[PDB]
C-alpha cells in the first residue's frame, strides 16, 4: 500500500482521527489500498464534488482553483511536489500544510476528501498527456478546464 | 547555405548564426562589438527583461532556456547579424517574440538596440 | 514611500524565511493573485520555473516613481516590505498578461 | 555601378534631354522639385535599417520604377498613408545624442507633393512601441483625422493623436490585445492573446467602450504579425504559420468571421510548403483576392524570404495562381487599381521587384533601397 | 572597371559615374532620389555656393564649368554614389575642393548632405 | 556572411570556454564589460558613413584583431586620441530631426575603458567645419587640455575648447589657412593658401599673435588633405599628388624645413606611380620612417584605393621597401611601438587589414567596420 | 537696415548703365577691394569670369540678419543701395579668401 | 598715328595741356607715332617707373596695383577694354576716367607717363603669352609679377 505521511514533518498520518462516517466507501478503501482515486473525472460525482470544493475551498483558492487569497491548484506546479499524485494530495488535506491550511480530518470525511480532490483535478488546465493522476481512458476523455 | 532549411545548431563558434544558444536571436551577436557571449559591450546598457527560447545543445543533448536580453543605448553594431526563430511566436505571445526591442530595465532607460546576448537561465523541455 | 526593498537584487530561494509570506511564480503566473497582508509584512516572490519573471509597480503605487523590480531566474526571490495600507497592483514587465495584487489591511 | 533596366532608360532619356537642351541653347537654373501627384501606382518602401537610429522611406512611382522622393526617419518609425493621397505621415522616435540621451516620440505629417512636414506633433512620455515595423501598430482612422498608435509598456494601450488639430489627445486603456484596425472615426479592433478580437469604441473623454468577440482561433494557431487589412472593404485577412487564413468582415461595424480558407493546397502543405517572410500577405480590394508569400521550409524558419507567391479567391478560397518570383522576397503588396501591380520587396537585395499581378511577370525593379527595406505601402484611391 | 584608370566621360546616361558632367562630383547623383540632373529632390534644400570643375563634353568636344551644388537637409540618399576628382584640388584651394559639404546658402540653413547636382554655369578652358 | 581567419579563432575560444562553464555548472550572470586598458596595439577606426547623419567609431585591439568597443557619432565627426591613453574625444554634430531642424555642435570626451562620456561640451552657433574627415581639422594640445577645431565659413577661424574645464573658450581669427598642428599648450601651426605656414600663439584673451613662415611649395604643387603629424616628435610629413614629400620640423617651436624627398622612384613616376587614397601617409616616430599608399594611376584619381605601400627613410629618403597589400587600401597608419603594425583600411571592403610593418605580411583583419570606414587613429604611448 | 536690395536675383550685366558704381569680380578677386561711395549710392557687383561669385555680409553688418547674396554666373550683376554711412566688409561665400569692403560716407 | 581720345567722352585729348618739359624724348616720339611704348620691360627704366607709380598710383590702386580704392591694374580684366593696349592705357592716364581718376597731364610728363605705364604692365600677373602689349623678346623675358 501507499505511504501516508504528513507532507511537512514526515510523521505517519494517524487515521484514528478520521471521522467514522465515510471510511468504508469502496472509494476510500480502493484508495488506501491502491492509492488510486476512483472518483477522478467521475460524472456521477463531479456535480457534488464541485459543490464540496465550492463552499470548502473556493473562498481561499478561487472560483476555479486559479488562486486568490491562497495559491493556485489548477496547474502542474505544486509547492509540495507530491500533490501531483492523489496519495500526496490526500496527505495534504488530511495532515495539513502551514498557515490557514491545517488538517482537514476534522471537517471532512475520508470520502468527502476524495470527492473534493476529484474536482480539484477536474479543474486542471494543463495538458491531458500530463495528468499523471489519470488512467489512460480518463486521459482520453479529459479536456483542460475553462469556465 | 539554404535559409529555409531546418536550423542545425553547432557548439564551436559563438560568432556564427548557427551557434546553438542563438536559436532564437534577432539582431547582432554582442561578442562582435566588444561584449561577450553573455555580457554587454562597454558603454552600452544591459536590459533586464527579454524574450526567451528553448535551444537544444548538440554537445550534451539537453535543451536550455536562453534569455535574449539586449544591450542598449547604442546604434545597431552592424557586425555579425543573425535572425533565428526556433519556437518564436507572434507578438501576442510576447514571452517568445523576438521582433520586440527587449531593452526594458536597462540602465538610463536606454531603448535603442545595439546587440543581443545569449545567456542560459535554466533547463527546458 | 509605500514600501521598501529588503534586498536590491534577487537572492537564492534557499535563504527564504520559513513561515515568511511567499507568492510563488510558475506556469506564467503569480500563483497567489490577490495576496492579503497587514502593515509591516514582507511579501517575498519566488520564481519556480526557467522563464524569468519579476514584479513591476507603475509610478504612483509604491511611491513617486515606478518600481521595476529585478528579473528572478529559477529559484530566486525578491522581497518588499509594505509600509502603507492599501491595494497595490503589479505585473511582470515582459509579460503584461501576468497580473498580481497585494492588498494591505 | 549596377543600374536596373528602368533607371538605365531613365538615365538615358535624361541624358538625351540635357544634351539637346545644351545644344538648343538652354541654360541650367537649378530649383527644388515637386513630386508628381499621388496616384494608384505610387508605392512607398520603408527601410528600418536593421533597427538603426535613423531610417529612410523611399517614395516610388511603381509605373516607371523611379524614385520620386524620400522621407527621413528616426528609430523604428511607423508609416501611414491617407488612402486618398491627400497626405502621408509617421510616428517616429529620436534621441538627443544619436542612440542615447533624451528620447522624443513624435508624429510628422507630410504634403504628398512637396514632402515638406506640415505637422510635427510630439508624443508625451515616449509612449511609442519600439518593435520591428508592423504596419498595423499605428493606424489612421477612416476619416484621416486621427492617428492611433500602440503601447506595450508599462501596459497595453493605444494613444490617440488628433491630426486635424495637430495635437496628442490621450492614452486609452486596453486589454492584452495587439494591433489597431480602425473601422470608424471612433472605433478600431485589436487582436487579443485569448484568441478573440476586441472592439474599442472611444470618445473625446471617458474610459473607452470595449467588447470582445468569440475566440476565433485555437491557442496552437499562430497569426503572423503582418495581417492584410483593407479599411475600405472592412476586410481583415490574417494568415497563420501554416497558410490557413482567417478573414474577418468588419464592414458592418461588427466582427463577422468568414469561412476559414487554406492558402496552400493539400499537396503543398504535405510537401512542406508554408508561408514565410515579413509582409507575407496582400489583399486586392476590387478583385477581392489574396496574395501570399510561400515556399518549402522547416516550420521555424517563418521569417526567411520566399520565392513563390500564390493567389486565391478571397471568397471561394479557390486557387487562382502561383508565381515564381525568381528572388528572395521578404514582403509583398499590390496597387489597388483596375489592373494591379504586385510589389515584391527583398530585404536582402534592398531591391523592389515590380511585377504584373495578373501574369506574375517581373516588369521592372528599383535597387539601393536602404540597408534592409521591409515594408511596402500603397494607397487605395478613388 | 579599373578605379585607377583615366576617367573616360560619356554623354548617354546621367545615372552612371562616368557621365561627363560628373567629372568632379562627390556623393550621390540627385536624379536617383527624386531630383534631376540639375534640380534638387522634393523636400531638400538647394545650396547656392559650391565647388566647381571644368568637365570635357565628348559630344561637342567643349569643356564646361560645372557647379556642384548640394541638395541638403536630408540624410545621404545612398543611391548612385560617385567620387570623381578631375582637377580636384586640396582644401586650401576650396574653389575646387569636393570633400567640403557645399550646403552654404541653402534654405533653412540646411547643412546635411543628401545628393549633388551637375549644372553647367559656363564654358571653360 | 564571412568570418575573418581571426574571427573564427576568437569565436571557438568563446565557445570552448562557455561550454566549460556550462559543464561545471557555472551560472551565466550578465554584466557590462569594460574594455582592456588602451595600449600600443590599440587602434581606432572611424566610419564617416559616406556623410550619413549618424556615424560610428570602432575601438580595435590590433594584436588579436578584435573589436573591444565602439562609440556613436553624429554628422561627419572629428575624432581625437590622447597619446598617453588617458582619454579619447570628438567634435560632433546632431540635429533635432535626423538631418533637419536645429543644429547642435559639440565635443564629447570618453573614458578609454568604460567608453562612458566624461564630458559633453556644447559649441556655440554651429562653428564646426562640415567636411570629409581630415584628422588634423581638430587637434589636441600637447598637454591634452585643449581641443582645437577649424571653421571655414563665414571666415577662417579656430575655436578653443577647454577639456580640463569642460567648456567652450573662444573663436580665434586666423589668416586664410587650413589644418591644425598643435606644438604647445598655446601654440599651433596651419597651412595657408599662399603656400606658407602660419604660426598661431593665443592667450586666454585678445588677438592671437600670427606669423608666417617662408613659402615652402610652388603654387602648382598640391599637398594632400591627409598629412602625417607626429606631435611628440613635432614631425610634419606632407606629401603632394606626385609623391614628393615636404618635411617640417616643429620641435624647436619654430618651423625648420627639412630637405624634400621623393617617395616614389624616378622609374616609378615614369610608369605612372602616384600616391592615392584617403590617409595616404603614416610616420613612425621611433624608427623615423614614412609609409605611402601608392599605385599606378592617372593624375586625377588621387582618392582611389591603392594596392601598394612603400616605406622610406625619413632622414635620407632611401627606399626601404614596397609591400603588395593584396587589397584596395584607402588609409594606412602604424602603431608607434617596437615592431610596429602597418594598418591598412579599405573603405570598400569595410575591412581593416593588419600587417607586420617590418615584413609587410598580413597578420589578420577585421570586417563589417561600418558603411565606409576611412580614418585610422592610434596613440603614441610611452 | 543699412542697405536695400534693388534686385533679389542676379541680372544681366549688359543692363548696367555706364557710369554706375561698379565693382568687377574676376581672377578670383573683387577688382575694387576698398570701394568708397556716398550715402544713397547703389553699388553693382559684376562677375566677369565663369567661376560663380556672390557677396556675403555676415549678420549685424548690413542689418540684424546676414546678407547672403546670390551667386552671380559670368556676366551677371548684383546691386545694393547703402542708406547709412559706415564701413561694410564682405567676402565670397564659397571663397572666404575673397574679401572686400564698402565705405559709405 | 593712333587716335588719342578721352576714354569716357570720346573728345580728342588736347596735348597743349601736357607739361612742356618731356615731350621731346624719343620714346614719346615713337609712342605717338606707332602707339608703341618702347619702355615696356626696359631694365634701365624699371627702377624709376616703380617709384613713379609709388608716389602717384599706389595710394589709390594698391602697392602692386592689385587694386584698392581704384580697380586693380595687374590682371587681364579691364573696366575699359582699350586699356589692354598702350594707346588705351595712355589715353586713360592722360584724359582720366570717372570719379577719383582724373587726367595726369598736370602731374606727369608724356615721358613720365609712358614710364609709369611700363611699370604697370610690369605688375601684370597673367601669363606672358597674354601680354598683348609685349613683343616676343619682352614676353620670353617677362615673368608674371610676384611681390
Ligand atoms: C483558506 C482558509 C483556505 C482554504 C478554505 C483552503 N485552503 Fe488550501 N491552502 C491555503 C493556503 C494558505 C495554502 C498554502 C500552504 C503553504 O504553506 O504553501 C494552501 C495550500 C493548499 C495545497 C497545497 C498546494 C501546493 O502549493 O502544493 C493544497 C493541495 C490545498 N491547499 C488544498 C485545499 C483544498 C482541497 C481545500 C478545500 C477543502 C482547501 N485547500 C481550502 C488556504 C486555504
Ligand atoms: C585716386 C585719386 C587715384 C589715383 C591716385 C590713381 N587712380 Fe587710376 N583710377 C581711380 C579710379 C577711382 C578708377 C576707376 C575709374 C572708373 O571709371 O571706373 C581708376 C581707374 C584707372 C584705370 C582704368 C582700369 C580699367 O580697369 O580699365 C587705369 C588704367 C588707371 N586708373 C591708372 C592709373 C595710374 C597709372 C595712376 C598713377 C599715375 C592712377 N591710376 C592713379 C583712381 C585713382
Ligand atoms: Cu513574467
Ligand atoms: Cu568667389
Ligand atoms: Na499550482
Ligand atoms: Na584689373
Amino acid at each position: 500500500a501507499p505511504q501516508f505521511f504528513n507532507i511537512i514533518d514526515g510523521s505517519p498520518l494517524n487515521f484514528d482521527d478520521a471521522m467514522e462516517e465515510g471510511r468504508d466507501t469502496e472509494a476510500v478503501k480502493h484508495f488506501l489500498e491502491t492509492g488510486e482515486n476512483v472518483y477522478n473525472e467521475d460524472p456521477e460525482i463531479l456535480p457534488e464534488a464541485e459543490e464540496l470544493y465550492a463552499g470548502m475551498c473556493s473562498g481561499c483558492h478561487g472560483h476555479y482553483a486559479e488562486g486568490k487569497i491562497g495559491p493556485g491548484l489548477n496547474d502542474a506546479y505544486w509547492t509540495y511536489p507530491g500533490n501531483e499524485t492523489d496519495v500526496g494530495l490526500f496527505s495534504t488535506l488530511y495532515g495539513g500544510a502551514t498557515g490557514q491550511m491545517g488538517p482537514m480530518w476534522g471537517s471532512l470525511t475520508l470520502d468527502e476528501m476524495l470527492r473534493t480532490m476529484a474536482w480539484v483535478r477536474h479543474l486542471y488546465t494543463g495538458d491531458p498527456k500530463d495528468a499523471s493522476w489519470l488512467t489512460d481512458e480518463q486521459k482520453a476523455g479529459f479536456t483542460p478546464f475553462q469556465p | 547555405t539554404d535559409p529555409r532549411a531546418k536550423w542545425v545548431p553547432q557548439d564551436n563558434d559563438i560568432q556564427a548564426c548557427d551557434y546553438w544558444r542563438h536559436c532564437s536571436i534577432d539582431g547582432n551577436i554582442c561578442d562582435c562589438s566588444g561584449g561577450s557571449l553573455t555580457n554587454c559591450p562597454p558603454g552600452t546598457k544591459l536590459a533586464t527583461a527579454s524574450w526567451v527560447a528553448s535551444c537544444y545543445n548538440p554537445t550534451d543533448g539537453q535543451s536550455y532556456l536562453i534569455a535574449y536580453r539586449d544591450c542598449c543605448g547604442y546604434n545597431v553594431s552592424g557586425r555579425c547579424p543573425c535572425l533565428n526563430t526556433e519556437g518564436e511566436l507572434p507578438v501576442y505571445r510576447p514571452e517568445f517574440a523576438n521582433d520586440i526591442i527587449w531593452c526594458f530595465g536597462a540602465e538610463d532607460d536606454a531603448m535603442t538596440y545595439h546587440c543581443t546576448i545569449s545567456p542560459i537561465v535554466g533547463k527546458a523541455s | 514611500d509605500k514600501a521598501t526593498i529588503p534586498s536590491e537584487s534577487p537572492f537564492a530561494a534557499a535563504e527564504v524565511a520559513d513561515g515568511a509570506i511567499v507568492v510563488d511564480i510558475a506556469k506564467m503566473k503569480y500563483e497567489t493573485p490577490e495576496l492579503h497582508v497587514k502593515v509591516g509584512d514582507t511579501v517575498t516572490w519566488i520564481n519556480r520555473e526557467a522563464m524569468p519573471h519579476n514584479v513591476h509597480f507603475v509610478a504612483g503605487v509604491l511611491g513617486e516613481a515606478a518600481l521595476k523590480g529585478p528579473m528572478m531566474k529559477k529559484e530566486q526571490a525578491y522581497s518588499l516590505t509594505f509600509t502603507e495600507a492599501g491595494t497595490y497592483d503589479y505585473h511582470c514587465t515582459p509579460h503584461p498578461f501576468m497580473r498580481g495584487k497585494v492588498v494591505v489591511e | 555601378e549596377a543600374e536596373t533596366q528602368a533607371q538605365e532608360t531613365q538615365g538615358q532619356a535624361a541624358a538625351r534631354a540635357a544634351a539637346a537642351d545644351l545644344a538648343a541653347g538652354q541654360d541650367d537654373e537649378p530649383r527644388i522639385l515637386e513630386a508628381p501627384a499621388p496616384d494608384a501606382r505610387r508605392v512607398y518602401v520603408n527601410d528600418p535599417a536593421h533597427a538603426a537610429a535613423v531610417t529612410q522611406q523611399f517614395v516610388i512611382d511603381g509605373e516607371a520604377g523611379r524614385v520620386i522622393g524620400m522621407i527621413d526617419g528616426g528609430f523604428l518609425p511607423n508609416p501611414v498613408v491617407a488612402d486618398d493621397g491627400s497626405f502621408i505621415a509617421h510616428a517616429s522616435t529620436v534621441f538627443s545624442r544619436i542612440a542615447r540621451g533624451e528620447r522624443t516620440d513624435y508624429v510628422e505629417v507630410f504634403d504628398p507633393v512637396t514632402l515638406l512636414p506640415t505637422a510635427d506633433i510630439e508624443l508625451p512620455d515616449a509612449p511609442r512601441f519600439l518593435v520591428g515595423t508592423y504596419p498595423w501598430m499605428t493606424s489612421l482612422t477612416p476619416d484621416g483625422k486621427t492617428l492611433l498608435f500602440y503601447q506595450f509598456s508599462p501596459a497595453p494601450a493605444v494613444g490617440v493623436v488628433d491630426l486635424e488639430g495637430k495635437a496628442f489627445k490621450r492614452m486609452l486603456d486596453v486589454p492584452d490585445c495587439y494591433h489597431i484596425f480602425p473601422t470608424a472615426p471612433d472605433t478600431f479592433f485589436m487582436h487579443c492573446r485569448d484568441g478573440s478580437l476586441a472592439k474599442v469604441a472611444f470618445g473625446t473623454e471617458g474610459t473607452p467602450e470595449i467588447t470582445h468577440t468569440e475566440v476565433f482561433h485555437p491557442e496552437d494557431e499562430f497569426l503572423i504579425n503582418h495581417p492584410a487589412y483593407s479599411q475600405k472593404a472592412g476586410r481583415l485577412v490574417w494568415p497563420t504559420y501554416t497558410g490557413k487564413i482567417h478573414q474577418i468582415d468588419l464592414s458592418s461595424g461588427d466582427a463577422k468571421f468568414l469561412p476559414a480558407v487554406e492558402a496552400l493546397t493539400e499537396a503543398e502543405r504535405a510537401d512542406g510548403w508554408r508561408p514565410g517572410g515579413w509582409q507575407q500577405v496582400a489583399y486586392h480590394r476590387a478583385l477581392d483576392r489574396i496574395y501570399l508569400l510561400v515556399d518549402q521550409r522547416d516550420e521555424w524558419r517563418h521569417k526567411t524570404a520566399s520565392r513563390f507567391v500564390v493567389v486565391l479567391d478571397a471568397k471561394t478560397g479557390e486557387r487562382l495562381a502561383k508565381f515564381e518570383m525568381g528572388h528572395e522576397i521578404d514582403s509583398i503588396n499590390v496597387s489597388q487599381d483596375e489592373k494591379p501591380l504586385l510589389y515584391a520587396l527583398s530585404t536582402g537585395d534592398k531591391t523592389l521587384y515590380i511585377h504584373d499581378a495578373e501574369s506574375g511577370e517581373e516588369l521592372r525593379s528599383v535597387n539601393q533601397l536602404g540597408h534592409g527595406p521591409q515594408v511596402i505601402t500603397t494607397a487605395d484611391m478613388g
